[PDB]
This record gives C-alpha cells, structure tokens and sequence, in this order.
C-alpha cells in the first residue's frame, strides 16, 4: 500500500493441494502349460 | 482482565414459571413467591457457570485487558461465544477509537478465541489498555440450552430451595456428574 | 434439625361473647408459617354420629417468646387449603429453644 | 500496610428483607420485625468472614490503603480483589502536611491481581519517615443487587447458619456449599519468596 508519510501504516495481507497417488493394476492370466511349449517370450511379451 | 458484563439478564428470560414445575409437580403439592424462586435460579446458574466457564442466557460481556498474550491467539474465557461486537482500542483519556479489521472471531466450545489474521494483531497504547465487547452464551432463552447442563441447574436450584443452610442429606448423573462434561479441560499451568 | 418445608396459615379465632356465657368463633388468620408435618399411625375413630379419620401430625416450627404472635397457642389452629390441623400443644423440641412441636388432628370426616 | 476502611456498609443496603424471606422466618404477622437487629447482625458477620477467605469486597465502600514503603519498583498489588476509581494518592511527609500528585500511577482494573503499575518506571519517591494513603472504593457493586449471586448465596448459606445455632456446634457438605461456592473466588497464589 503507498505508505504515506505520517499515515502509521497497518498491516497488510499475507499471502495446500494434495495428490493421493492412486494405483494402477494389472493382473493377466496366462497357463503354465504355454509359458513352456511356446516360442515366443510370453513371459516378456 | 476484567470481565465485567454489560447488562445482567433480565428475570424474564428464566424459566421460575418451569422451575416450580420442577420443584413440585407431578408428586407432591401444588409455596413461596416468584422472587424466593427466581433468587435460587441465578443463584444456581452462577454456580455452573463459574464451574463450567460458561454463559447459558447470552447475554452481554466487556472483556478489557492490558496485554495479549500471543500475537495470533487471546482466548476469550467465557467459552460459548457468537458474534463479537466491536475491538475498541482506547488511548490514555480514550477518545475511545475503534478498529474493525485484522481479527477473525473462531467459534469454538473449546477455545473461544479471537485469532488475527496473518502474523499481527492489533497492539496495545501506553495506558490504553484494549477492551472487547462480545455476546457469549447458547441461546437467547431458556429453550436453546443443552438439556443437561439445563437440569443440573434445576437439581441444583431445587437444593438452594429445599434445604436453607449448610446441611446433610451421590446419584449417578448427579450435578456433579452433568456438569462435569462442560468444564474447561486445561493442563497447561506454564509458560505459554 | 427439622426441614422446614410446608407452608401452614396460623389461625386465631377472636371470641365474641354470647348471652348465655359462651363465646363465637369464626377463624381469622393470622400470618404465614413455614413447618414440617410428621404423620404418626392413622386410623378411624368413632365420632359422634361421624366416621371420622384422624392421624397424629406432629407440626414443628419455629419458636418465639410466649407473648409473641409468632408461637402457636393450643387454641389456635394451622389450615393448609382447606385441611384444618388443630394444636394440642407446642412443647420446645431442641435444648437451645430453636423450634416448637405442634400436635395436630386433621380428621376428616371419611 | 495497614488497609483500614474508610466507611463502613450503611446497614440500609443489606437485603435483610430478603434475608428474613430465606430463613423462612414468617410472613403475615403483625410483628415481623423482632430480628431486624439481629438478622443484620448475622448477614455482617457473613459477608466479613467471606472477605477474610476470598479477599473480596462485595459492598464497594472506600478504603484507603497506608503504607511506608512500595513492596516492588512498580507495580504495589492491593490486597482487595475488586478495585475501580482510586479516589486519591497522596505522599505524606514527616508530619502532615499531605500533597496529593496525579504521579503517574494509573491502576490496572483486574480481579486477578489489582495493581497501581507506575507508567514512569517508578513509582512515586516516598519521603524519610513519611506515609503513603492510596484511597480507593473497592468492591463489586453499591447495592446488593450488583453482586455476583454465588457469592450472594454464600453469603445466605453461612448467615442462615450463624442464625440457626448459636454456639460452635459441629453439624456433609452439599455439592456447592458454602466452601464449594467461595472456592472460586479465593486468591491462588503461590509465591512464597523474594520477588
């Protein structure tokens, strides 16, 4: 505030969002028996 | 700190047409005058609102004190608190100059207190010590009490009335007992 | 010590004369006195031609010197309503003088 | 600190009237009359015995405090709790001779602690051999109806036991008594040394 000169001037005005990080899932099947027998990396893929 | 209220209340805000319907009816006779009855009233509101720290009829007090005690707290004494009226800040003589912003009043049953806004609050003259207007207690009448804290004064009063000096005769919501949930709870005996 | 709680009206009949050596009564009250009434054992009497209904009521107040309107004399009565206790006696219950035993009937007619 | 009263309570503003209503006494006799003296005399010797527990005042007559030296720099606690409008200062000499001065004391009004708080950094110089007389008016209110009723009530608690037995006579308090009542108007202090 422009401070006068014999004003006493008064206080002025001082100057929380939360991020409840969630989950993100996934669960895929797959059988045994093709986790052997195939060629291709299923367990990368 | 003073604490002087502004206006007593009137007579006509207690219930001594209630208090008889208390003393005696139902079992019994359907004695003494309104003003034996209404003396033993107030007489029991005083003693449960000294114990209790409270107010229960609203009506108005004067709290004027010399020094605050933090810079963002003060609080008022008198717990159930709605709607201060004015923050005057007296000089030496007073010509009685009051302010009107930097505080935010907070209603609480806990700690009533007056809480201004950021990191200062309104400073105190050499010898003008500042004073605080506000209309402590639950309601305007007698309907608007906690029903407890309201028959703990008709047990009361009604002992005022039926045993006259300091004689004989503990029930398990007694007096003691209704009145001991609105009590201050403090353990603070320190420096802050 | 007593628990003065029941309100009882004092009553002193003034005693106009008749011709023939007898006096009238007619019950005007006197004041107000706070006392305790202490039932005995009650049981019917057999009146004049009445069924009647008496119990003992043992009336305490507090006391006065004997020339004084507070200290109820055994002609006098006491009246809560309409419920006439008569005064047997007053005969000074404590040590000290503080309080009076009044001795009632209150015999209603059954 | 000699703390003598200046008037006493005029004997008019006792409610000796509603006093004789509380010991259920009598009401329509021609009489009604026969305690005046002594149910007054019962209600000054409660209100003085609740003064000497609670150091309170309760009537608001003027006293006047005399002493020959300040206790600390500034400030000189008096010993009634309710205090308003200190009437005079006056700094007295070796003989006579008082001179009253407006000294810069001011008189913070607190029922905690009712104190004079010199505003000068010090009180005012007390003479060799001289006396200092503060004349104030300490107490709650003129008439009756301006006290605080729970300590009102006390006061009719313990006076209707003066009146109701005569000599000491050993009589369970009830919940608020005559003691549960002035309990919270007592002074809690608890300095014992030098400052």
């Amino acid at each position: 505030g422009w401070a006068s000169e014999t004003a006493a001037l008064s206080e002025t005005a001082t100057p929380r969002i939360t991020i409840p990080l969630h989950e993100l899932a996934a669960m895929p099947k797959a059988s045994q028996r093709l986790l052997d027998d195939s060629a291709f990396d299923i367990e990368t893929w | 700190m003073m604490l002087n209220e502004v206006t007593a209340v009137p007579g006509t805000a207690l219930p001594v047409a209630e208090f008889r319907d208390h003393l005696r009816l139902g079992t019994g006779f359907a004695g003494a005058e309104d003003a034996a009855l209404l003396s033993y009233l107030r007489a029991a509101i005083a003693a449960i609102e000294g114990r209790t720290a409270k107010a229960l009829i609203s009506r108005g007090f004067r709290l004027a004190l010399t020094a605050w005690r933090w810079g963002d707290m003060q609080t008022l004494p008198i717990a159930p608190v709605a709607t201060v009226t004015a923050l005057r800040l007296v000089d030496a003589a007073g010509v009685e100059t009051p302010v009107a912003a930097g505080w935010r009043l907070v209603p609480d049953m806990a700690r009533p207190r007056i809480e201004a806004l950021g990191a200062m609050l309104p400073m105190i003259p050499t010898g003008g010590r500042v004073e605080i207007d506000f209309t402590a207690g639950f309601g305007a009448s007698w309907s608007a009490l906690p029903v407890d804290l309201a028959q703990a004064v008709f047990l009361l009063a009604a002992q005022y009335y039926e045993l006259r000096h300091d004689g004989a005769a503990a029930m398990p919501f007694g007096v003691m007992a209704l009145i001991e949930r609105w009590r201050t709870v403090r353990v603070l005996g320190g420096r802050p | 010590r007593p628990r003065l709680n029941r309100l009882l009206v004092l009553e002193e009949a003034v005693r106009v004369a008749d011709g023939a050596g007898g006096h009238r009564l007619d019950w005007q009250a006197k004041g107000e006195v706070w006392a305790e009434v202490t039932a005995g054992s009650g049981s019917e009497r057999a009146g004049e031609f009445v069924t009647l209904a008496s119990v003992p009521f043992t009336i305490v107040v507090r006391a006065a010197p004997v020339g004084a309107a507070r200290r109820p004399r055994p002609e006098q009565r006491f009246r809560e309503g309409a419920r006439i206790f008569r005064i047997l006696a007053v005969a000074e219950r404590d040590r000290e003088g503080h309080y009076l035993s009044c001795f009632a009937r209150e015999e209603v007619v059954a």
